[PDB]
């Protein structure tokens, strides 16, 4: 009985994944590098401002062992 | 947040870490 | 070649059209025939048309009520259409 | 009915459906002061109308 | 796009192009109507600018070859 | 916990009677991002420090450091949280967050776990000679230190979801991911000289371009994602056309859900390790956190370079096994916790936006996005799963998992940020 269940069911399913993903916004060069930019900036700031502090601070306070 | 009548301000919250940080940084490296 | 959509309306009223009827609402120009109508919408949506009903509203608008054949889909049609 | 509207006359009304619209917001920001409203605005029981 | 592609292509391409172009057109038409995320012009009036391209210069070479 | 009185036992953090202008939320974030970055340099004293715990896969998904003040991580809040998830998502109890109750009652025992959880995961890793010590003495000493720790977090945690930018959970990993990458790229160990020398001196670069190849992967794909949003129209501005949308965060119905699958396969190869050196292997036999063959072979995230995956069935069964679990709390996601179909209901009714062509009325607009709802949902998590675990296979830096998250926590939380950044030129304070 099931597999016929989920095989039926599966059929009904993918038809409204199609219709979905056309509705999903479409990546397009001017949209990608908006993304990009905005991000990449973002997660600069984050990664620069660990890098000094973490290793400097850890050389100092590793050799006061 | 919940129906808690207990409550305590940021600063302490903060304060408590810089304690644990300071007392470690100390207390491993070098037992001061 | 034959077109002479202009393009699909989106309305609640189009919902029903499309699920429950298979039908599809679409402007098209001005003055027009429905034999003109009913060949365009056959090529270019890749369809065969059951039959047209046209009225010409006062917005200065001609709508088109086109039936479809029941081997072919309003649905798939309408999704692709005005979407990206 | 109303004896009768052919094809041409459904667009001349609805030329004189589109006028009896207040004129909008987007044009007054570019003219830069201002546009009043300005009179080709419809009614139904106070309109009689050559052609 | 420029003048010169056009005169490039054969008479072949400029018929085809040109179908691509209207049907684009209608689907634009229909996401405008819709209502799009942020407003273009851009999208309808390129390629009306583009079909009249076309066209004209279509029309120009069938004159003087016929 | 799940009754008033026990419930009001549990210290809360207060309110905001403070400002939460540009300059505050960053002030509050940054306090806690470099206390984090800070407590990872400090080791336990027991009279020897430097001793770290054993492991190959737990380190990744907190993006913490082990040996520390914060080797537990995360660990507690995302525990929790996947078990929350399963529960009232599965509906075998009715607790979703809806009404002042059932949201102060889910909150109330998620915050209760996380505080069971930082001693329980503290002591069963002491427990099993993780750091090597399995002395009573130096045994309590650590489990104080660790628990304590994470502890602490909870409430900065608390602190940023409330005064900071953005929520807790997501700070911690892009913090760390970030700093994995940018310590590993530029710091002293640092890949960008090992590929830049390699290069110059005319001999390959297949191990040095490896890491930096697979996060750019990663990225594009992320990237992608994050254009495709699902706009929903809404009411006219007085002209023709419907202006302005409403979008939906296509990656936050398995960004969530991926957090706590991943972390599910973890507390299975620890808990086989655990039990075998503690108790006998029940699960699977895990020595090194992985087998060659079995049940344990196929259990196993083998975050940056692999080469288990030479072996076939290895890949098939990882790959449906994060795929399918993703999925499960998606849907589970949808029920409890954010995005609910039940929330957006009277939310868009009430500000009576509409959809172009009539559609003015309630039910109409409902029906399109509950229906709408399911297909998505599965879409977005069986595309995520994917993802992840390819972006494990091929090797990239801070782990494929993430790398994903990270992108995608950050730019939602950087647009939070620019519009921010932007209203504090004006004389309206900034709180977006």
């Amino acid at each position: 009985t099931d597999f016929n269940q989920k095989i039926e069911q599966l059929k009904e399913f993918i038809e409204e994944c199609r219709r979905v993903w056309l509705v999903l916004k479409k990546p397009t060069k001017d949209e990608y590098l908006a993304v990009a930019k905005v991000t990449a900036l973002g997660i600069s700031l984050l990664g620069i401002i660990g890098y000094i502090i973490h290793v400097p601070a850890t050389y100092i306070k590793g050799i006061l062992k | 947040e919940t129906f808690s009548k207990i409550r305590v301000k940021p600063e302490h919250v903060i304060g408590v870490t810089v304690a644990f940080v300071i007392i470690e940084a100390i207390l491993t490296y070098g037992r001061f | 070649p034959y077109k002479v959509i202009i393009r699909p309306v989106v309305t609640e009223k189009a919902i029903s059209l499309i699920e429950k009827e298979n039908k599809l609402t679409f402007i098209v120009d001005r003055r027009a025939t429905k034999q003109d109508i009913k060949r365009a919408v056959e090529e270019i949506f890749n369809v065969k048309v059951e039959k047209v009903n046209t009225l010409i509203t006062p917005r200065g608008e001609k709508k088109a009520y086109v039936k479809l054949k029941p081997e072919y889909s309003a649905s798939e049609v309408a999704a692709r259409l005005g979407l990206f | 009915m109303a004896r009768n509207k052919p094809l041409a006359k459904k667009l001349r009304l609805a030329k004189a459906l589109k006028q009896n619209r207040r004129v909008p917001v987007w044009v007054i920001v570019k003219t830069n002061r201002r546009v009043l409203t300005h009179p080709k605005r419809r009614y139904w029981r106070r309109t009689k109308l050559k052609e | 796009m420029k003048p010169s592609e056009i005169r490039e292509m054969s008479i072949e391409e400029i018929d085809a192009k040109i179908r691509e172009l209207r049907l684009q057109l209608a689907k634009e038409r229909g996401l405008l109507t819709m209502g799009t995320s942020l407003e273009n012009p851009m999208v309808i009036r390129n390629l009306r600018r583009d079909i009249a391209r076309l066209l004209t210069i279509k029309k120009e070479k069938l004159r003087e070859r016929e | 916990k799940k009754l008033i009185p026990i419930l009001e036992k549990i210290p809360e953090v207060e309110l905001p009677v403070k400002e939460i202008t540009f300059k505050e939320k960053l002030k509050w974030t940054g306090i806690v991002l470099v206390l984090y970055f800070i407590m990872g340099c400090i080791d336990v004293y027991t009279a020897g420090a430097q001793i770290p715990a054993i492991f190959e896969f737990w380190q990744t998904i907190t993006a913490s450091r082990i040996g520390t003040l914060i080797t537990l991580g995360i660990g507690p809040i995302v525990t929790a949280g996947i078990i929350m998830q399963l529960l009232v998502g599965s509906g075998i109890i009715q607790m979703d967050l809806s009404i002042p109750e059932n949201r102060a009652l889910f909150q109330g025992c998620q915050k209760l776990l996380s505080i069971i959880m930082c001693f329980v995961e503290a002591v069963l890793f002491v427990g099993a000679g993780a750091f090597g010590i399995l002395t009573p003495l130096l045994a309590f000493l650590v489990i104080i230190q660790i628990a304590f720790g994470s502890i602490i977090l909870i409430y900065l945690d608390e602190i940023v979801s409330k005064y900071g930018i953005g929520s807790g959970i997501g700070l911690f990993i892009a913090a760390g991911v970030s700093q994995t990458i940018f310590v590993g790229a530029l710091g002293p160990e640092g890949y960008l000289w090992k590929f830049l020398n390699s290069l110059i001196q005319g001999v390959p670069n297949i191990e040095y371009i490896a890491p930096i190849i697979g996060t750019i992967i990663v990225f594009l794909m992320v990237v992608y994602a994050e254009c495709m949003r699902v706009e929903i129209p809404l009411a006219h501005g007085r002209i023709k056309g419907a202006v302005g949308k409403y979008p939906i965060k296509f990656v936050y119905v398995s960004n969530i859900p991926v957090i706590l699958a991943a972390a599910l396969f973890a507390n299975i190869q620890l808990w086989g390790l655990a039990l075998y050196r503690m108790g006998i292997p029940i699960l699977g036999h895990y020595e090194g956190g992985r087998a060659v063959d079995g049940i344990a072979y196929y259990l196993s995230t083998p975050y940056g370079l692999s080469s288990v995956i030479s072996d076939p069935i290895h890949a098939i069964v990882y790959m449906i096994a994060m795929i399918i679990t993703c999925v499960m709390f998606g849907i589970f996601w949808v029920e409890t916790t954010g995005l609910d179909p039940k929330s957006m209901a009277k939310r868009i009714g009430s500000l009576g936006m509409a959809i172009k062509g009539f559609r003015k009325s309630e039910k109409a607009i409902e029906h399109r996005l509950k229906r709408y709802i399911p297909p998505l949902t599965v879409m977005s998590s069986a595309f995520v799963g994917f993802l992840a675990t390819i972006a494990n296979f091929i090797g990239a830096l801070g782990g494929g998992t993430g790398v994903l998250l990270t992108v995608s926590i950050v730019y939602r939380m950087y647009e939070q940020l620019l519009r921010e950044k932007v209203s504090e030129l004006h004389p309206a304070i900034a709180k977006l």
